[PDB]
């Protein structure tokens, strides 16, 4: 996340921190994801495509920090990793870039909630806020395109919704941008989301709840004039959701 | 990888 401020999990208790363990046994941050289900976790296809096997992977809840616990977290283990039939890449970006990960502890539980970790509801379909409307993002993605390294601690920013007509502009991205896709951004374009950001949450409050409105999909640059951050309308994938988390 | 991906391994 660039700009912004720090978080800490209490402000974003669904979200979950997904990492790749290595042969050597060292293990690594992949992406974010959001907890939608005691058993079932939402982030992008793309995070797993390049090693799309299940027993790679670990997910923690309750996460405030990358490479140190938190007090309280819980670790899992990826039972099931669907991943969407239809996802494609560009040259630039992502198509249906949408994946689910059924969680279960060694100890063969779903997450058991807390004040650190709760499940975020989603939304009702083909229905999302108003462009213009002020969004959450979550993550330990980079602070400043230029970086290295990754924050340590959580991160959160506000960015707009914007219309389709307005994102589907060249000066924008074009024809890149899909119905299946929202875009927002800082009307400065002085925060937003960034690499190791994606898979997390984009969470509006339409009428009066939290609500799971993208997925962090992608973007050209970060912060960058003209170029917002695209995420996965997740209103336009129930069917898909729904249908694989009945199981 | 596309060329404005997110994606940390990118
Ligand atoms: N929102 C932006 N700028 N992004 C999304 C995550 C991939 C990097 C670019």
């Amino acid at each position: 996340i660039i700009g912004g401020e720090f978080t800490t999990i209490e402000n974003q208790p669904w979200f979950a921190a997904i990492y790749r363990r290595h042969r050597g046994g060292s293990v690594t941050y992949v992406c974010g994801g959001s907890l939608i289900s005691p058993c079932w976790v939402i982030s992008a296809t793309h995070c797993f495509i390049d090693y799309p096997k299940k027993e790679d992977y670990i997910v923690y809840l309750g996460r405030s920090r990358l490479n140190s616990n938190t007090q309280g977290e819980m670790k899992f283990e990826v039972e099931n990793l669907i991943l969407h039939k239809d996802y494609s890449a560009d040259t630039l970006a992502y198509h249906n870039d949408i994946a689910l990960l059924k969680i279960r502890s060694k100890e063969g539980r779903c997450a058991q909630p807390s004040r650190t970790i709760q499940t975020i509801a989603l939304p009702s379909m083909y229905n999302d806020p108003q462009f213009g409307t002020s969004c959450e993002i979550t993550g330990f993605g980079k602070e400043q395109s230029t970086d290295y390294l990754y924050p340590e601690q959580l991160k959160m920013t506000v960015v707009k919704l914007i219309s389709h007509r307005e994102c589907q502009q060249p000066h924008y991205y074009g024809s890149e941008v899909t119905t299946k896709m929202l875009c927002a951004a800082d009307p400065q374009w002085k925060t937003d989301s960034c690499q190791g950001d994606s898979g997390g949450p984009l969470v509006c409050s339409l009428q009066g709840r939290m609500t799971l409105t993208g997925i962090v999909s992608w973007g050209r640059g970060c912060a960058l004039k003209d170029k917002p951050g695209v995420y996965t309308r997740v209103s336009h994938f129930l069917p898909w959701i729904r249908s694989h988390t009945k199981e | 990888c596309p060329a404005y991906s997110a994606y940390l391994d990118c």
